[PDB]
RNA sequence: GACCAGGCCCGGGCGACUGUUUACCAAAAACACAGGUCUCCGCAAAGUCGUAAGACCAUGUAUGGGGGCUGACGCCUGCC
RNA sequence: CAGGGCCUAAGAUCAGGCCGAAAGGCGUAGUCGAUGGACAACAGGUGAAUAUUCCUGUACUACCCCUUGUUGGUCCCGAGGGACGGAGGAGGCUAGGUUAGCCGAAAGAUGGUUAUCGGUUCAAGGACGCAAGGUGACCCUGUUUUUCAGGGUAAGAAGGGGUAGAGAAAAUGCCUCGAGCCAAUGUUCGAGUACCAGGCGCUACGGCGCUGAAGUAACCGAUGCCAUACUCCCAGGAAAAGCUCGAACGACCUUCAACAAAAGGGUACCUGUACCCGAAACCGACACAGGUAGGUAGGUAGAGAAUACCUAGGGGCGCGA
RNA sequence: GUGAAACUAAGUGGAGGUCCGAACCGACUGAUGUUGAAGAAUCAGCGGAUGAGUUGUGGUUAGGGGUGAAAUGCCACUCG
């Protein structure tokens, strides 16, 4: 009916803090094509899914949030079976 | 059966913040009392008992 | 003429059946999940104890 | 006589939930608490709606009073209960109204009432519903009427007027032998949400007037006592000018 | 054949009985009780709580609601 | 999966309203409030630390998308439903167990012996289906009434249709159609190149790669399931939403707009998730002979969830000599 | 059995603040303990155990008060 309202108001480029880079998520990437990313606490799945399709350009099938006991919110993105992920590796400079 | 020291027992959090919590603090004036008689003495925690609604401390 | 009857009959019957017994598992599986022996595997660990 | 039915629309859930507490929590009302979970009948006390013939279906228990009561139909379909009149059998048919053929369930102003009728269900106020002997056996004769006023003669044998224009219905309250009951053992109360009470002379002098003496205490008191002390024999607590009075004529014996 | 697993009989007092009780020195012959009886109360009831509004009693109505004493059942309950 | 985006109980707050030196007290609609209603997922695998969450299989809800079919739909309102005790025993069943059968291995330095040791597993879900079970009025005759056999009666069951009154649905009254119905469980798909006894090879000698036989039957049998099914009892056993149905009244929206359907594709909100939890991690000032709701319930004896000895699994009590 | 009824074996039925006894709730006797393993316990026995039962979660009543099957008991090891 009227426009859609982002779930909270948020300014997106600060959502997407940053790759998590350790032995953990390298072969999370490698197995099931998923990028690990700390983000906004206040940052939800819908806002992480547009940001990131349109960021890389890359169509996602799945994210799985989490979060730290330190409260920082951790994001499992799955990208589609098409898009390789260790092609954003290299893109980005976390090389597997 | 259990002794007579044993007066505080694992009660749910939620039950608690509903009693001392701070939401209730504000609803009486003998509370607000409360709450500048603390912020008068300085203290780091205003109500002791209370509770997240959501959260990593949530009660369900 | 009774023919129609019937077997409209027994389309609604078998439809209603059809949604009653499902919605049964349905409780069934409820109840066991609150009880808390649910998913069969569980239970399977467990049976020896 | 009783069989469950299913539930009409006539029987919910909802009430008042601490028995004897009032508004600030208190116990007020003592003895009470304990006993079982029940549900609220709407009765139809008024019977305010006319000149429709009733049929009585079913007869039930009721927890919340002594008496029966009855489950009628009407041909449009309502459903009500009333209080279960004394000697009425199923398939009997009542009805109320100005004029009307006087016999057992049905429901008329005292104007129509022929002198010497033993009546229940009476209302003290025009539309306010019935309040007079609604308990099971009980019953009250019309003994004389004048003036805008009649007389009626109490179950509790108290002689009182009331107006003329006030509905009534004939017949005695059934379930007459219910307190023929005896109730046998403790529990048996405990399930009617009747607490244990306790005697005066027992308690401490701060708990009650009749207080510990040494051994066992007869009372001091020069007199009986409530426990809020005042005498608990033979003294009057009607109010002294209360309206009703004029209306009143012999009491209770 | 281990472990497991009633000692019983004859008397008397008190209290009928199952129950409840002095958390941590008393579990009883105390309290409760079914039952009994007295008194109040005709519904804007009496009683209880509130400065009051009102709340309980009760969405009940004298075969019901307060309060006081006694305490199953049996025999009774005298005089002033 | 558990709470929130759903609904109400006790109880709480309470717009206006009533009262009260003040602070406040009572109280209606409203709104909160789960310990209850409603509502969709399971098996295997990975695994330094998570898994009904990640991977592979089959699933299921709620939306959106198209095709087709209708023209009013939506809320407010009227209703049906949701919706309810205790005790008792009898059924009909599974879960488990035991023994056979099948398959593989076995020599365990003793007098004898293969009588021995292991394996025989699979979920949610979807299609089918229901008798020796349970219920389906009466009358006559017999079987002990019962499970039955013949006849007859004409609504006589789940379940449907119609009419009548101010009367849509509903309730209620009259008329009519129907001999089946109920639901655990069962058969089949799911499901096999899954899983697994062993076998082969490596040993960082920790674990690892490789190939895999048989995979059925009988008898015990629940406190679990049918089941709010019965029968009996008095002390007589929650509300509201989703759900099903529907005219008038009111409000709002209206044409490729909305609603109705069977396929097909697509789409997927927050918060908990570690670990302990008959505890050295909670509650007892202690790494304290104590307290702490619920679930699962193997063997031999035994009336038994008692006791004794054991399996799975876990331990040898943080001072010794 | 008589015409009605009473009376009496039988079966069926499954009542009970019934009985025995675990879980669970208690707390009767003894022993130990007393700078305790423990600010009320362990050990062996003991009472109730379908009820006036036990318990969980979420609530109510507050000090000229509350609650009390009544001990001046209880109201955070504090209660004339
Ligand atoms: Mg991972
Ligand atoms: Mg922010
Ligand atoms: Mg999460
Ligand atoms: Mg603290
Ligand atoms: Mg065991
Ligand atoms: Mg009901
Ligand atoms: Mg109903
Ligand atoms: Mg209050
Ligand atoms: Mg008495
Ligand atoms: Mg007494
Ligand atoms: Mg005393
Ligand atoms: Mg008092
Ligand atoms: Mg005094
Ligand atoms: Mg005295
Ligand atoms: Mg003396
Ligand atoms: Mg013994
Ligand atoms: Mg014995
Ligand atoms: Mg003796
Ligand atoms: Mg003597
Ligand atoms: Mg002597
Ligand atoms: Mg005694
Ligand atoms: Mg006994
Ligand atoms: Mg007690
Ligand atoms: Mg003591
Ligand atoms: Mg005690
Ligand atoms: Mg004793
Ligand atoms: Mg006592
Ligand atoms: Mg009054
Ligand atoms: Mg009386
Ligand atoms: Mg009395
Ligand atoms: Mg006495
Ligand atoms: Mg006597
Ligand atoms: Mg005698
Ligand atoms: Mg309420
Ligand atoms: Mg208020
Ligand atoms: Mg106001
Ligand atoms: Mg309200
Ligand atoms: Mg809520
Ligand atoms: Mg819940
Ligand atoms: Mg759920
Ligand atoms: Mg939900
Ligand atoms: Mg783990
Ligand atoms: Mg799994
Ligand atoms: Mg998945
Ligand atoms: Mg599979
Ligand atoms: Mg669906
Ligand atoms: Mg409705
Ligand atoms: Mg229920
Ligand atoms: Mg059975
Ligand atoms: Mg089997
Ligand atoms: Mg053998
Ligand atoms: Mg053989
Ligand atoms: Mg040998
Ligand atoms: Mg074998
Ligand atoms: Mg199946
Ligand atoms: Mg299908
Ligand atoms: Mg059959
Ligand atoms: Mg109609
Ligand atoms: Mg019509
Ligand atoms: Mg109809
Ligand atoms: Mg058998
Ligand atoms: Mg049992
Ligand atoms: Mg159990
Ligand atoms: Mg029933
Ligand atoms: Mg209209
Ligand atoms: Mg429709
Ligand atoms: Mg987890
Ligand atoms: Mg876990
Ligand atoms: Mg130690
Ligand atoms: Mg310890
Ligand atoms: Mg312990
Ligand atoms: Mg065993
Ligand atoms: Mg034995
Ligand atoms: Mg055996
Ligand atoms: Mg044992
Ligand atoms: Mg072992
Ligand atoms: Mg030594
Ligand atoms: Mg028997
Ligand atoms: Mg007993
Ligand atoms: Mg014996
Ligand atoms: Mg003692
Ligand atoms: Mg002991
Ligand atoms: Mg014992
Ligand atoms: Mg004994
Ligand atoms: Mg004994
Ligand atoms: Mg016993
Ligand atoms: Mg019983
Ligand atoms: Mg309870
Ligand atoms: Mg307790
Ligand atoms: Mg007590
Ligand atoms: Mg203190
Ligand atoms: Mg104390
Ligand atoms: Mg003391």
């Amino acid at each position: 009916k009227k426009l859609k309202y982002p779930r909270r108001i948020l300014d997106v480029y600060q959502i997407l803090q940053s790759p998590i880079i350790t032995e953990a998520a390298i072969k999370n990437i490698a197995d099931e094509n998923s990028l690990l990313f700390t983000v906004d606490v206040r940052a939800d799945k819908k806002m992480i899914r547009e940001a990131i399709s349109n960021f890389f350009g890359v169509k996602v099938r799945k994210v799985n949030t989490l979060i730290r006991p330190d409260g920082t919110k951790k994001a499992y993105i799955m990208l589609n079976k098409e898009y390789n992920a260790s092609e954003l590796a290299k893109k980005i400079g976390i090389f597997p | 059966k259990a002794a007579l020291c044993l007066t505080k027992r694992s009660r749910s959090r939620k039950s608690l913040a509903r009693t001392h919590g701070f939401r209730l603090r504000m609803s009486t004036t003998s509370g607000r009392a409360l709450l500048k008689r603390r912020r008068a003495k300085g203290r780091k925690i205003l109500c002791t008992k209370t509770n997240p609604s959501s959260g990593k401390r949530a009660s369900p | 003429s009774k023919l129609q009857l019937k077997l409209e009959q027994k389309m609604k019957m078998k439809m209603a059946k059809k949604i009653r017994l499902r919605r049964n598992r349905l409780m069934r599986k409820r109840k066991l999940r609150k009880r808390g022996a649910w998913p069969p595997s569980k239970m399977k660990k467990l049976k020896n104890v | 006589q009783v069989k469950s039915n299913p539930r009409n629309n006539l029987i919910s859930g909802q009430r008042r939930c601490g028995k004897g507490r009032n508004a600030r929590g208190i116990i007020t009302a003592r003895h009470r608490g304990g006993g079982h979970k029940r549900l609220y009948r709407k009765i139809d006390f008024r019977r305010n709606e006319k000149d429709i013939y009733g049929k009585i279906v079913t007869i039930e228990y009721d927890p919340n009073r002594n008496a029966y009561i009855c489950l009628i139909h009407y041909g449009d379909g309502e459903k009500r209960y009333i209080l279960h009149p004394r000697g009425a059998i199923i398939g009997d048919t009542i009805v109320s109204g100005t004029e009307v053929p006087i016999k057992m369930g049905n429901a008329l102003p005292l104007t129509d009432m022929p002198l010497g009728t033993a009546i229940h269900n009476i209302e003290i106020t025009l539309g306010r519903g019935g309040q007079l002997a609604r308990a099971a056996g009980a019953v009250a004769k019309l003994i004389a009427k004048e003036g805008k006023s009649a007389t009626l003669k109490l179950p509790s044998g108290e002689v009182r007027l009331i107006s003329k224009n006030c509905s009534a219905t004939v017949g005695q309250v059934g379930n007459v032998g219910v307190n023929q009951k005896r109730l046998g053992r403790a529990g048996s109360k405990r399930w009617l949400g009747k607490r244990p009470v306790v005697r005066g002379v027992v308690m401490n002098p701060v708990d009650h007037p009749h207080g510990g003496g040494e051994g066992r205490a007869p009372i001091g008191r020069k007199s009986p006592t409530t426990p809020w002390g005042y005498p608990a024999l033979g003294r009057r607590s009607r109010k002294r000018n209360k309206y009703s009075d004029n209306f009143i004529i012999r009491r209770r014996s």
